């Protein structure tokens, strides 16, 4: 009947009219990501250096400490407080809360719960618009490898000074002591999810191309291409079986994607499947399956060890561990 | 330091509950199509 | 025979076959 | 040609008997990309079962030795071979195929055949592009995993001592390729591998966000729970909506595509791009041309002992990498280091 | 002309394909490069 | 069975074609339930055909000799196996039970009732009626509730369960009065997810474990009779799906759930996964290398009170945030580790110093040791330690493998919830197959997007 | 026109080539069992990866001696 | 160990944790087998 | 002590409760929230 406030407040939220979808995944998704987007804008503005490892040395981080944008980083938690949920009012008072790694702890809770919204938020407007739903599918993807990189990783390793640092030289950071302690590389999972984005470039490149190379002639020379296609038309814009018989007389006339619907199945699953096999990969390597170990695999008839390429890796992979956390160390073995 | 943690408590609850009664309010009614 | 079908699956399939029982041979070869 | 008599000669014979259409078209570039590429791969399968790295390196390099699909490889000559073409009638092999084996040989077999076959490949695209008439631009996306491969497999290792630092043809080699890049070159932080990188991403979100969406969009044409069969490929329709796909793209996201020749384009143009700025950069660190320090944040961190940054952790990683990887991965240079001067954090 | 079928033709392959990659597993823990 | 024209689902889908067909799906699921008991008892015969009693069993690879042997079978003091037949019976009786279980599910899969309402009345259902499946659901929770307190039975009465808090190093227990009190039991499920609290996982006795389980069997007896004897008022309709599928959804969910609560418990958890079986967790192996190299630096002549280390917090004890004496060095992130070799020698201010160094034990140091040498991190070829190591230890923890295996279920399982809630909302709709081209609902909306 | 849907279900495909395939499958066998891999392509059997006079792994650091460099560095 | 009766048995024993996978692989050959109807 | 703290780390509190008002407030909200979707109803 539509009188009540609890219905103009409903309708207004699931309103497909709005200039942005808000949604009831939106009611979450929109306040955690506007605390993390500020959080994240005033910590890499003007953070004070934070102690990420728990021993009282403390990384900058922030732009105006003498930071770049390709460094500068909102550097994560103390390696004291482990995975201790660290709210503002936990601290005694903002500086040592910022001191100790509060506003990377913050920004990660805030981004999970924001992009699990979006997630969802992605499916309700398809809902709302008779769409079919799996978007929201496709999309878990990176939401799988950000909370394997922000979530999953620290809770294995036990404390969220081991999630990646919200920053660029912090990332690479992130990638090269992971490497170090589990080797990656060597890891099929991001064999799978390597393959996955080249992949995904490989079909996007291929896709693209093929069907560029098809559009009907419908515009001149001196006119943009893309003025051949007017929003809304129902005709096909390209020549779907004629780029067909260029695929399958290039590579195979037989194992060539005949259909539309087909082709479109595979771009959206290959690079989705592989990015969850990498952020799962990840998952593992957070508790310590880490990648393949060839290190001294092959022997002579004497039992002499001869080097081989995973060896170098290892070599590679001991000057890397030589050096993450310098003083941090009391003991020889890497259990933490 | 305790204001802000019981305002911020105030603030997720209300935005919890707000998702909760939404989804509770008749959702799957709210597609377009027939049925 | 001979077509360019058959010389385009047996250039690959012979050696295939070929290398494929040379590495289950060395594959029991023991230190 | 052209209402002229054209008397049939042996050219046009063999053009006509080389573009026919059959199980795999062969045309003109077959003439080079069949030979050239058969011959690549071949050599490649080859050297990863019987071809040893032991003179070259010092390493087990191939499933003869022991070693596994991953860290089998055609491994780069000798440092001392610089950037010698290694003939098998030349010079260093003077004849000798086994010797030539030994002399990592196989690995410039293996690149130049890969080169020109990857040259026989996209003239390929373009004469059967030229058949079907329809554009080349399948060969203009193809232009960019050549750039790559000529500014990583030739142009690196000529600006470098020799092909001994070209990538060897394998998996743990190319992964040790990766991870010398990074302890010497400092490769990550490139602006050219970083718009690389995200021409890398971008493409592989676009990949799987354009066929979710159209899949997402399908019209209905239904009658059956599977929607595969409900395309038909002779009919002058669309599949999918497409304003049902801008709508929602611009309410979730906020932009949307509106023309699907944009899109497509923009599919093509964002990994090409990507991958060209990657092989400028790495056409750059031929040259040790890098991008390895911040001269002021440097300065910085050395006048003032407490001043560290994510970027000096990264230059501290990397020369632990250096020192930790040079005596064996560098074995001409004999650096029988002692342990004493190698660089280290504490305890561990 | 169509008297094996083409199942149990790919069913066999894939049985030797399955032998094969056990056996390359099987020696990948005995034998050269196998670290004992 | 059926085909693509007679369902319009591929056979890529083809278990979608039984969702409507009762008989058919019940012999699906006995089938399937007969694989699960069928791999419990075949994997149980080749673990006790390839266990070794010299070896700790962490140590071989064993994932359900562990779990058999925390109910207190064929394990003494110590966690030490005395006996490998219980484990034996357990195998065999669930082989011959999976071979009835296959024998009913291949029957109705094969020549059952196609739909089992024209003829079997009581198990026909339709995805609708409401009143029959909360009836089924009822029927399962009591079933769950039977399970429950049968392991509450176990602990009670029928010779108790594994209890690596008992004195001495673990044993057996018969456990006498469990907690009933509600509030204890149920600030666990309020508690917080993070470090010291844990949420659920931090349940540190079997107490509180058995206590747990008396609760949760009665709450499912009495919501399996309130499930029978009720239908779902009009808020549950309003608010719900009603397909198969969407109940489909619904149970994929809180599995993934269960999954990633599993993968926490494995890695965490110590009393319900006791470390002489399971091997050491992740706190427990650097708790244990702090520990060591602590008693060895009192062996050697050293203060270990004082001596900073080299960033002059403390070489192996220091000071956690809240205030406690707890193990130096990187081990400080698990300071919040509980085990039974590290509580005797804890007093009221984390570590005691006095206690420390004079009242150690024997046990409590070779089972530090234990724990130092193998720790949790290997690679998946089984080859123990860090990815720098050498292949000679044949390593890896079952928490390990199994926090990883159940880490990768529940994401999976969390990505076919979202796939079949979306299917199932789509399908409710009416636009699973796309849009009707016709009546398109974005070209009857506003402009401007 | 033999789609591979004829040609794999032929019996005549299946008689003419239940020979030539093992028959290659035995030649590989054979061509690494009796070293002729070892002899054709140099890769070094276990026992001769080293020799007396070096007890490391070989350096070419030659080009134009080096076809004698590797005679010599290699197991005779 | 199995118990000194079943000592022989260990080998048949050693073959079904497999069977599952096994399983799924029929259910494809199967499938193969109805011509992928 | 040189200040003071919540101190509520650890110890697993209900719903990280350490003063009854946050527990109040909780109720409050909800209830509030369930109160309008409450007298809002009969509708659609
Ligand atoms: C609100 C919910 C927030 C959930 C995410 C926040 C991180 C939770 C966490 O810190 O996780 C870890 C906790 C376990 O907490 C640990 O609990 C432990 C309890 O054990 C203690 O007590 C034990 C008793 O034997 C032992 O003695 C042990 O040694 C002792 O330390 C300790 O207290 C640790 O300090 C503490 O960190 O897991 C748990 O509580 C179980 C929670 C479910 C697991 C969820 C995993 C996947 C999560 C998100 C995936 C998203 C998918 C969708 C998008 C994609
Ligand atoms: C396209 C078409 C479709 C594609 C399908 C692809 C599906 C699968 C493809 C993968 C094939 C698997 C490789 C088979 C070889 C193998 O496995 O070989 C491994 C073993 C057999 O080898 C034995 O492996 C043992 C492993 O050690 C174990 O036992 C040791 C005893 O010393 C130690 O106790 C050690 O801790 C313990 O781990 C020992 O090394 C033995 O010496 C050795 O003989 O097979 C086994 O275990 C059986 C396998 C069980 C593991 C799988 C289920 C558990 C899943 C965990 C997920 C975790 C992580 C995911 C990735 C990351
Ligand atoms: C697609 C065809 C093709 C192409 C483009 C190449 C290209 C190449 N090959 Mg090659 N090769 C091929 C096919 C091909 N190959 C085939 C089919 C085989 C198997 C037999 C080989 C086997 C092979 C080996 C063993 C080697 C190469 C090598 C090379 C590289 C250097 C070769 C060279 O410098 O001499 C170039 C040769 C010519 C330019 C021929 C020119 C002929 C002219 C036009 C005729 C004039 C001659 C006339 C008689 C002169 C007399 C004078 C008189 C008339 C007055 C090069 C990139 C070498 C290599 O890999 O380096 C590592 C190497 O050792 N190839
Ligand atoms: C847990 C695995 C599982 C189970 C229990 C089932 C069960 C079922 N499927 Mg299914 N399926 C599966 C996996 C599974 N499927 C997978 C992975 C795929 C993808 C490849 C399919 C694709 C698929 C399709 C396309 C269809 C089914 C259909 C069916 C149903 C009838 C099959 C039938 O009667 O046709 C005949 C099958 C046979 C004659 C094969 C007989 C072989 C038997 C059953 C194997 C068991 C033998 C066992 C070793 C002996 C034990 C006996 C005793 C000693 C214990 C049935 C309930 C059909 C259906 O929907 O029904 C309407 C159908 O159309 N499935
Ligand atoms: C998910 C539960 C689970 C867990 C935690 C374990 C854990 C373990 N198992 Mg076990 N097992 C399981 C299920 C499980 N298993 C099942 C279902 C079977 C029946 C096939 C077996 C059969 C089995 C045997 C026969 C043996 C073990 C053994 C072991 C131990 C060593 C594992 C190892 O090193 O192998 C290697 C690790 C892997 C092979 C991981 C593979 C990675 C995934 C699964 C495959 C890749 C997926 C691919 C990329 C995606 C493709 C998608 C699509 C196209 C299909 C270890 C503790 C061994 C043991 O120690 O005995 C005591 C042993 O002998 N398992
Ligand atoms: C896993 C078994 C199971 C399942 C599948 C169901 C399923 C269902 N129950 Mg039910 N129930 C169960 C066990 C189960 N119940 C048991 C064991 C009991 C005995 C205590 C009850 C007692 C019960 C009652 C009294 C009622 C239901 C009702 C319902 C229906 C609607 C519930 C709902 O709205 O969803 C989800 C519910 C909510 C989102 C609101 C519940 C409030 C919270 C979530 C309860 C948990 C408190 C806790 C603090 C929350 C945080 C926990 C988390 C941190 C782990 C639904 C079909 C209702 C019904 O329709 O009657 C027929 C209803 O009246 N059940
Ligand atoms: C109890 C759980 C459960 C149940 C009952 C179902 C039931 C159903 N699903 Mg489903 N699904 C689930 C979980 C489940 N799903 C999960 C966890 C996922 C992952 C995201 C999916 C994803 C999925 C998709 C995409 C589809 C279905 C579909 C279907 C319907 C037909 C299934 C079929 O015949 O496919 C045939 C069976 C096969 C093709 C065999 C699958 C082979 C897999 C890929 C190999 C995996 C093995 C490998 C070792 C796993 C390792 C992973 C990692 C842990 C290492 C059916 C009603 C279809 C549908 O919606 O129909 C309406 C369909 O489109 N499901
Ligand atoms: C999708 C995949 C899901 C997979 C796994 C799910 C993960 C975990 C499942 C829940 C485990 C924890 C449940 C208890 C939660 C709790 O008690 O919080 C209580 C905690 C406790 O909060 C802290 O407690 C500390 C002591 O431990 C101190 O008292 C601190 O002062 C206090 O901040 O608060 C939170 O962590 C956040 C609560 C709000 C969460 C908002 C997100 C919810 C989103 C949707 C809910 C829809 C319905
Ligand atoms: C439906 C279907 C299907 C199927 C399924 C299933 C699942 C089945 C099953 C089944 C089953 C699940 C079965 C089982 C069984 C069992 C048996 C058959 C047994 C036994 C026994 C014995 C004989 C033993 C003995 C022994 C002992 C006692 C001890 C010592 C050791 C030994 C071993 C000696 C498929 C998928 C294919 C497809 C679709 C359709
Ligand atoms: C992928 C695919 C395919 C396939 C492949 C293959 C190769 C498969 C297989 C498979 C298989 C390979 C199967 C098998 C099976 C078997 C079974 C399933 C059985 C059984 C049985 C049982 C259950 C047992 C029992 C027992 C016991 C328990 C104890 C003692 C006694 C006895 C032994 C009796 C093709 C290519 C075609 C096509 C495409 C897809
Ligand atoms: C045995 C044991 C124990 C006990 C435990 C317990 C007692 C548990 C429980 C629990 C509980 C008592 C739970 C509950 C729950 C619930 C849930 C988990 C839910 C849900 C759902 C959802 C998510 C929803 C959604 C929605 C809304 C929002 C509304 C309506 C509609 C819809 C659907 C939309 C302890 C730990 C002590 C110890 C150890 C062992
Ligand atoms: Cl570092
Ligand atoms: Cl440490
Ligand atoms: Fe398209
Ligand atoms: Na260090």
């Amino acid at each position: 009947e539509n009188t009540s406030l609890w219905a103009r407040f409903c309708e207004w939220i699931t309103s497909t009219e709005n200039r942005l979808y808000i949604g009831w995944f939106g009611v979450i998704m929109i306040p955690t990501l506007l605390t993390a987007i500020s959080v994240y804008i005033i910590a890499f503005i003007a953070a004070p250096p934070v102690d990420i490892d728990g021993i009282r040395e403390p990384v900058s981080g922030s732009l105006l400490y003498g930071n770049n944008i390709i460094t500068g980083a909102v550097v994560p938690t103390s390696n004291a407080i482990g995975l201790h949920f660290y709210p503002i009012w936990e601290a005694a008072s903002l500086d040592e809360w910022l001191y100790n790694g509060g506003p990377y702890q913050l920004v990660v809770c805030h981004f999970f719960l924001g992009v699990c919204c979006y997630m969802g938020r992605e499916w309700e407007l398809s809902y709302r618009l008779g769409m079919r739903p799996w978007i929201a599918v496709a999309y878990s993807a990176p939401v799988a490898a950000a909370t394997a990189v922000f979530i999953i990783y620290p809770i294995g390793q036990g404390s969220f000074s081991d999630g990646m640092p919200l920053g660029i030289s912090g990332t690479f950071n992130f990638m090269i002591v992971f490497q170090a302690e589990h080797n990656i590389l060597m890891h099929p999972f991001h064999m799978f999810g390597v393959a996955g984005v080249f992949g995904g470039s490989l079909f996007s490149a291929m896709h693209g191309s093929l069907v560029t190379s098809s559009l009907i002639r419908e515009t001149t020379e001196n006119e943009s291409a893309n003025a051949g296609y007017k929003f809304g038309q129902e005709e096909e814009t390209y020549n779907i079986v004629a780029a067909h018989g260029y695929f399958g007389r290039l590579i195979f006339q037989y194992a060539s994607f005949n259909n539309s619907r087909s082709l479109h199945f595979f771009l959206a699953v290959w690079p989705v499947v592989c990015i969850w096999l990498t952020a799962l990969g990840i998952s593992t390597m957070a508790f310590n399956l880490n990648g393949f170990n060839f290190n001294q695999s092959v022997v002579d008839s004497n039992g002499r060890v001869l080097n081989t390429w995973a060896d170098i890796i290892n070599r590679a992979n001991l000057g890397m561990e030589v050096m993450h956390e310098r003083n941090a160390h009391n003991f020889p073995l890497d259990l933490a | 330091m305790l204001t802000l943690k019981i305002f911020v408590y105030t603030v997720v609850t209300f935005f919890v509950g707000l998702f909760i009664f939404g989804f509770l309010s008749n959702d799957p009614s709210r597609n377009p199509g027939k049925g | 025979i001979f077509t360019v079908r058959w010389l385009a699956i047996h250039a690959i399939a012979v050696p295939t076959i070929f290398f494929l029982g040379a590495i289950t041979a060395m594959q029991f070869i023991q230190r | 040609i052209g209402t002229y008599q054209e008397k049939r000669t042996w050219f046009d014979d063999a053009d006509d008997w080389l573009r026919q259409d059959r199980f795999v078209f062969v045309g003109w570039s077959g003439l080079l990309l069949l030979p050239c590429a058969y011959f690549a791969v071949g050599g490649w399968l080859t050297g990863c079962t019987f071809v040893t790295s032991w003179y070259t390196h010092g390493l087990a390099s191939s499933y003869i030795e022991g070693c596994n699909f991953l860290t089998a490889a055609v491994s780069t000559p000798a440092n001392s071979l610089g950037h010698s073409l290694l003939f098998v009638w030349g010079p260093e092999a003077q004849g000798d195929l086994t010797r030539w084996f030994q002399l990592g040989g196989l690995w410039a077999f293996v690149a130049l055949h890969g080169a020109f076959g990857l040259i026989g490949f996209m003239l390929r695209q373009f004469e059967i592009a030229r058949s079907v008439n329809l554009r080349p631009y399948n060969a203009i996306a193809f232009s960019a995993p050549i750039a790559v491969f000529v500014s990583v497999f030739l142009i690196y290792p000529l600006g470098q001592s020799g092909w001994f630092f070209a990538p060897s043809f394998g998996v743990a080699s190319i992964f040790r390729f990766i991870l010398f890049f990074q302890g010497f070159h400092n490769w990550t932080l490139n602006p050219f591998h970083m718009m690389g990188v995200a021409g890398v991403l971008g493409a592989a979100l676009l990949c799987a966000i354009h066929g979710a969406t159209v899949e997402n969009t399908l019209f209905e044409d239904g009658d059956g729970a599977n929607t595969f069969r409900a395309f038909n490929p002779t009919q002058a329709e669309e599949t999918y909506s497409m304003v049902t796909a801008n709508r929602f793209w611009s309410q979730i996201f906020g932009v949307a595509f509106s023309n699907k020749r944009w899109l497509h384009f923009f599919m093509l143009f964002v990994p090409v791009t990507g991958l060209w700025m990657s092989a400028l950069g790495v056409v750059g660190l031929a040259l040790n041309l890098r991008a390895y320090d911040f001269v002021s944040q440097e300065i910085r961190a050395a006048e003032d002992p407490e001043f560290e940054t994510f970027y000096t952790k990264n230059i501290l990683l990397n020369e632990g990498i250096r020192a930790w990887m040079a005596a064996q991965d560098q074995p001409h240079e004999k650096l029988t280091l002692p342990e004493e001067v190698l660089p280290r954090g504490n305890a561990l | 002309i169509g008297r094996i079928p083409l199942w149990l033709v790919g069913t066999v392959v894939g049985l030797l394909a399955i032998g094969l990659l056990a056996i390359f597993f099987y020696g990948s823990y005995v034998g050269l490069g196998s670290s004992l | 069975g059926r085909d693509q024209e007679t369902t319009g689902f591929a056979w890529w889908a083809g278990n979608a074609r039984l969702i409507n067909l009762s008989g058919k799906l019940l012999g699906a699921h006995v089938a399937h339930a007969g694989l699960i008991v069928f791999w419990a008892g075949a994997m149980n015969l080749f673990e006790v055909s390839h266990f070794v009693p010299e070896k700790p069993m962490y140590e071989q690879g064993l994932i359900l000799l562990p779990h058999i042997a925390t109910l207190g079978y064929g394990v003494g003091p110590g966690g030490e196996v005395l006996d490998t037949f219980p484990y034996f019976v357990s195998g065999v009786l669930h082989l011959i039970s999976s071979a009835v279980l296959g024998f009913g599910g291949v029957y109705h899969s094969l020549i059952g009732p196609e739909t089992l309402e024209e003829s079997y009345p009581f198990f026909g259902y339709v995805w609708k009626d409401k009143n029959k499946m909360t009836n089924i659901l009822g029927y399962h929770l009591i079933i769950l509730g039977c399970g429950a307190w049968l392991l509450v039975l176990k602990a009670l009465y029928f010779g108790g369960v594994y209890d690596t808090w008992a004195p001495g190093g673990g044993d057996v227990r018969i456990i006498s009065n469990p907690t009933t009190n509600a509030a204890i039991i149920f600030g666990y499920i309020v508690k917080s997810p993070f470090g010291g609290d844990g949420w659920i996982v931090s349940v540190d006795n079997l107490e509180d474990i058995i206590g747990g389980h008396i609760w949760i069997g009665t709450l499912c007896i009495l919501g399996g009779i309130w499930h029978i004897y009720t239908t779902p008022w009009p808020w549950a309709r309003r608010a719900f799906v009603w397909s198969g599928e969407a109940y489909l959804s619904y149970s994929l969910a809180a599995v993934s759930l269960m999954g990633f609560t599993a993968c926490c418990f494995a890695w965490f958890n110590n009393t319900a996964y006791p470390s002489e079986f399971y091997g050491p967790t992740g706190p427990e192996a650097s708790q244990a290398q702090a520990f060591t190299f602590l008693v060895r630096d009192q062996r050697l002549g050293a203060n270990v009170a004082s001596a900073q280390g080299p960033t002059g917090l403390g070489k192996y004890l220091m000071r956690s945030p809240t205030g406690e004496i707890i193990f130096g060095g990187e081990t400080m992130r698990f300071w919040d580790f509980r085990g039974p070799w590290v509580e005797p020698l804890r007093g009221p201010s984390g570590l005691d110093l006095v206690k420390l160094k004079n009242d150690i034990q024997p046990w409590q140091e070779r089972r530090a040791a234990e724990y130092m040498t193998h720790a949790p991190l290997g690679s998946l070829n089984s080859v123990g330690g860090v990815a720098t190591e050498i292949n000679a230890v044949n390593f890896v923890s079952p928490r390990s493998w199994l926090a990883t295996s159940h880490f990768c279920l529940g994401f999976f399982f969390f990505v076919g919830h979202l796939w079949h809630a979306g299917r199932a909302r789509a399908a409710a709709a009416g636009f699973e197959k796309g849009i009707d081209r016709v009546d398109e609902p974005v070209l009857s909306m506003r402009p401007l997007d | 026109e033999r789609p591979f849907s004829d040609i794999l279900t032929s019996i005549r495909y299946w008689v003419i080539h239940s020979i030539t395939v093992p028959s290659l499958f035995i030649a590989g066998w054979l061509f690494v069992s009796t070293g002729l891999a070892y002899d054709v392509f140099g890769s070094p059997r276990p026992n001769e990866y080293f020799t007396e006079d070096r007890q490391d792994a070989p350096l070419i650091t030659d080009r134009f001696n080096a076809l004698e460099q590797v005679k010599k560095l290699s197991a005779q | 160990k199995l118990p000194e009766a079943y000592a022989p048995f260990s080998p048949i024993v050693d073959v079904l944790p497999i069977i599952p996978v096994l399983f799924i692989l029929l259910a494809f050959v199967w499938q193969a087998s109805v011509s992928f109807r | 002590l040189v200040d003071d703290r919540m101190n509520g780390d650890g110890t697993g509190l209900p719903f990280g409760v350490n003063d009854g008002i946050l527990g109040w407030v909780i109720a409050g909200t909800l209830g509030t929230i369930w109160a309008i979707y409450f007298v809002s109803q009969k509708d659609l």
